């Protein structure tokens, strides 16, 4: 327990206390024991994932021993399963690994219940029917899948999971919920009781720079009406309009007060902040959203309860986030300023809590089957919320679901990453034609090069993708013999690793579908396919 | 060695192929030449280091020395998975050429339990490529100036086989970044300074009258009250790893944040002030040592041209790389061919305060030293400027 706290520290700092235990609860499966998956796994074993189990059918081969850090020269001969985890094992004690001498077709054959005891899934390296056939049994059975394959030089990564919502999403620099535009009554209060114009010297270099803004933004009002949305002209005023409450030396020219420098230079993104984003009013609108039933997740009951909000109490409006940036002023304003945030949203909190429990009562699914914690959590992120929905592995590959719009219009840079995915297709289908992969042996590759050209072109038009792919491709794809070379196993292990996390503790926000990687070139994209 | 050990590595050092360096010949001999004669040089066995030595022993590379000063700490085992609860307190380096050295069969690496600064010319000389993966800017400025140092310039121009090529990568949480330098022909790490000292270092003014967060509190104890008060005994410092000394500071810095009016100082908090905490998974360091790795088979071998040094990666919503040329500042302080221009103790500022150099405590010297702080009567004193952000003496004139 406390041994745990020391080890984690430098993640607990990232996912928390509830992330880490999201993490120690589950159980992930890893399909099959190669550099990728063994990769993967070793980034799930040392953050501590509660549990793993290796399914390989396989036996380590000169190659696997010669490109896997958890595989050695002593194993080659014996079940890849049971000898990776012999080795990822020895990662974290605290971590109970297992495996099965089997693989996924046989396990898909007899017991297909079988996979329904993880949290997560992670198939590596399997052929289309394989991936196919596990993919339709996952998806009925709402068991989360990520699949991942390593060719040659590109790293390729599909996430398949129904519904993903999420609370906590951890935006990266977003706008602080000042409320400069939309102030709320103790807000309004609170800016009163200052006076710029009479006080003292150091209490006006002092200033909450939000003040100051505030202070400035009500003059400008009360006089045009306007409130400054034009970048270069009326908000450049406005900051000249600060500049010049900047009090004068004894010698005349202004002093330095670096305060009124952080209202300048803040006036840019403070002046509107108040509104709901795109993706809140589309979870709103959304009908997990508005028709409720008894079967309705805790989560768009959340949903549902901050939607009611924004109609009373709110006034249009999320509730009040709490916090705010710091900012140059003395500990007195500043406390007194940040108070008014954090009392302000803890009442817009309370005021939550009653049209959820509300909400609760019209389904009498429980009195609190949703611990206030989940409460303030919801409060504070209420304006970073998402949902991710993935297409099933069938619509992709359906001959009327598929996303040709999307393959087409990237295809038109020649050079654009989904070639790659296509290449992927086209490999497997020569895969299946021939019962093996291309330019296995260097005496293959020119030979091969025709035969997967044709695997691709009959790919194509069975799709009706009229796309240009560059003979170069082709001949890159045979080049690459079917190889997993270990960095590139790395670089999509981490990937993965992390987007597995993000699933078991519910916190980021995944990728929406497929990432591919060029390790050739060191670029990727993500695509909706 | 043995059966198609290295058939993943092979391929792309035996074939022909579309997208291959310009200087690229297919040979069955390349991986052997690589084997037995590449020198790589690791530059931190913590953070990407552990990541590193692995990428590098799969891809062919035998000859890799590692250096490192740090000791193995219970904090290190979420990520670096070459160390054991075992090994808590015996060298890094050291551990993790032993750790590799058994689970990689014929790989030679060679550990050195120093700071890169221990060392000069001669010794960082004698390789090929040398891979940083270290965490502090100041240690990434000081290679980057030693590398510099060992191009040799023929009347103006710069001679490509004195170039060491110098792959760095950095990580923070869910992001990352790499980038290939190349001495005298690409941007250098002072080239794009406005990228690297972006860290924080509270204001005596705000710490000492003027606190608004717990940080500002922990901050205040740690920087003036422990050094004035010497709670463990006269001329005992600050020990972060120290229990009993995190304790203290927190104690102290409740009392502090009490007297504000300012919630949130905890025990947890106090720990990431005082060590300047940066927060770290395996999952990033993988990613980001994995470009790394890449790109140090690519300059080995010819296999591909390198990157087009700078990628950016992110991981908190969905997952992007991003690269971009950072391109070289004709008027930089530490890769440019010409002495700087300016305009005592005025000019020890502006090498100091100033962006374009950020220098940390300089020192100049006249055509004789003046300010040599590093000698507390090197203030008695009060161009040729020197620094610990570099090995060599920049030319101020
Ligand atoms: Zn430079």
């Amino acid at each position: 327990k406390l041994l745990k706290e020391q080890k984690y520290d430098r993640q607990l700092r990232l996912w928390g206390d509830h992330g880490q235990e999201a993490l120690e609860s589950a159980h992930v499966c890893l399909i099959n024991a190669t550099a990728t998956g063994t990769e993967i796994l070793k980034n799930l074993v040392l953050p501590g994932i509660g549990s793993f189990t290796i399914i390989d059918g396989n036996q380590v081969s000169g190659e696997d021993a010669g490109n896997n850090f958890f595989l050695q020269r002593s194993s080659i001969g014996k079940n890849r399963a049971e000898a990776a985890m012999e080795f990822l094992q020895e990662l974290n004690s605290d971590v109970s690994g297992s495996f099965v001498e089997e693989s996924p077709e046989n396990l898909l054959d007899n017991d297909p219940s079988f996979f329904c005891r993880f949290t997560v899934v992670v198939a590596t390296q399997l052929p289309e029917s394989t991936s196919l056939r596990l993919a339709d049994v996952l998806w009925n059975s709402q068991i989360p899948l990520l699949i991942c394959r390593t060719y040659g030089l590109v790293g390729y990564m599909r996430i398949i999971i129904k519904e993903h919502p999420v609370i906590e999403s951890h935006p990266d620099n977003a706008l602080e919920d000042l409320r400069l535009d939309k102030p709320f009554p103790e807000l309004r209060e609170h800016f009163q009781s200052y006076d710029l114009d009479h006080m003292e010297k150091k209490d006006h270099s002092h200033t909450p720079w939000i003040v100051i803004i505030a202070k400035y933004l009500a003059q400008w009002y009360s006089e045009t009406n306007g409130r400054i949305p034009k970048t270069y002209k009326e908000k450049e005023d406005f900051r000249d309009l600060i500049r010049q409450g900047i009090l004068k030396n004894e010698n005349g020219a202004p002093e330095d007060e670096e305060n009124f420098e952080e209202a300048i230079k803040n006036v840019n993104t403070a002046l509107n902040t108040t509104q709901i984003p795109s993706s809140i009013e589309d979870i709103f609108n959304d009908d997990r959203c508005i028709n409720i039933t008894k079967q309705t997740p805790s989560f768009w009951i959340l949903a549902r309860a901050l939607k009611e909000f924004v109609a009373k109490e709110g006034q249009g409006n999320l509730p009040v986030r709490g916090t705010i940036p710091d900012m140059i002023a003395d500990s007195g304003k500043y406390i007194k300023l940040q108070n008014v945030y954090r009392e302000k949203a803890k009442k817009d909190a309370a005021a939550v809590g009653n049209h959820v429990a509300k909400l609760l009562q019209s389904i009498g699914q429980a009195p609190e089957s949703i611990s206030e914690k989940e409460l303030k959590l919801l409060c504070s992120n209420s304006a970073f919320l998402r949902v991710v929905r993935c297409r099933s592995l069938a619509e992709e590959y359906g001959l009327d679901t598929i996303n040709k719009d999307e393959i087409i219009s990237s295809m038109d840079n020649p050079d654009n990453e989904i070639v790659l995915y296509l290449m992927l297709r086209a490999v497997d289908r020569f895969h299946k034609q021939q019962g093996r992969y291309p330019g296995v042996s260097n005496y293959q590759v020119e030979e091969d090069i025709g035969k997967l050209k044709s695997c691709l072109t009959g790919f194509l038009q069975e799709y009706g993708l009229s796309v240009m792919v560059k003979d170069d491709y082709v001949h890159e794809f045979c080049r690459y013999g079917a190889a997993e070379p270990h960095t590139i196993a790395a670089f999509l292990g981490g990937a993965a690793a992390q987007e597995v996390i993000k699933i078991i503790t519910k916190q980021f926000v995944i990728f929406n579908n497929t990432y591919i990687y060029s390790g050739m070139s060191q670029t990727s994209a993500t695509f909706q396919l | 060695d043995w059966e198609g050990r290295w058939n993943h590595v092979k391929k792309f050092l035996e074939r022909s192929g579309p997208f291959t360096h310009p200087d690229f010949e297919p040979s069955t001999e390349s991986l052997q030449f690589l084997l037995d004669t590449c020198k790589v040089l690791v530059i931190g066995a913590g953070g990407l280091g552990c990541e590193l030595l692995k990428n590098l022993a799969l891809s062919g590379f035998r000859q890799i020395h590692v250096i490192d000063m740090d000791t193995i700490d219970v904090s290190n085992l979420n990520r670096q998975f070459l160390f054991r609860p075992k090994d808590i307190g015996r060298p890094k380096a050291e551990v993790a050429a032993e750790f590799l050295n058994d689970r990689v069969p014929n790989c030679n690496v060679v550990p050195h339990f120093n700071k890169i600064q221990d060392f000069n010319d001669t010794f960082y000389r004698q390789f090929h490529i040398i891979v940083c993966g270290l965490d502090s800017i100041i240690a990434r400025r000081w290679i980057n100036g030693m590398l510099i140092s060992l191009l040799n310039y023929e009347d103006g121009v710069l001679d490509p086989s004195s170039i060491v090529p110098l792959i760095d990568g950095g990580t923070e949480g869910f992001k990352g970044n790499a980038r290939v330098i190349l001495p005298g022909m690409t941007a250098c790490i002072e080239c794009t300074l406005e990228l690297y000292p972006p860290q924080v270092n509270f204001p005596m003014c705000t710490i000492a009258s003027m606190p608004r967060l717990p940080e500002h509190c922990i901050e205040y104890v740690r920087m003036l009250q422990w050094p004035k008060e010497q709670p463990f005994g006269e001329g005992v410092p600050l020990d972060g790893d120290d229990p009993e000394h995190i304790q203290w500071i927190f104690q102290k810095s409740l009392e502090r944040a009490s007297q504000y009016n300012i919630r949130g100082v905890t025990y947890r908090l106090t720990q990431g002030v005082v060590k300047r905490i940066i927060p770290a998974v395996a999952s990033t360091n993988a990613v980001i040592a994995a470009v790394c790795a890449t790109e140090v088979f690519k300059i080995a071998t010819s296999a591909y041209i390198p990157l087009n040094n700078y990628l950016v990666f992110n991981d908190v919503d969905g997952l992007y790389t991003y690269t971009f040329e950072a391109e070289r500042k004709e008027n930089c302080p530490a890769c440019s061919q010409l002495p700087q221009n300016i305009q005592l103790q005025e000019v020890l500022d502006y090498l100091t305060n100033s962006a374009s150099l950020q220098m940390k405590s300089p020192a100049i010297t006249a055509t004789r030293t003046l300010y040599l702080q590093s000698e507390e009567r090197t203030r008695p004193n009060l161009l040729a400027v020197a620094d610990v952000t570099t090995p060599q003496t920049v030319l101020f004139k």
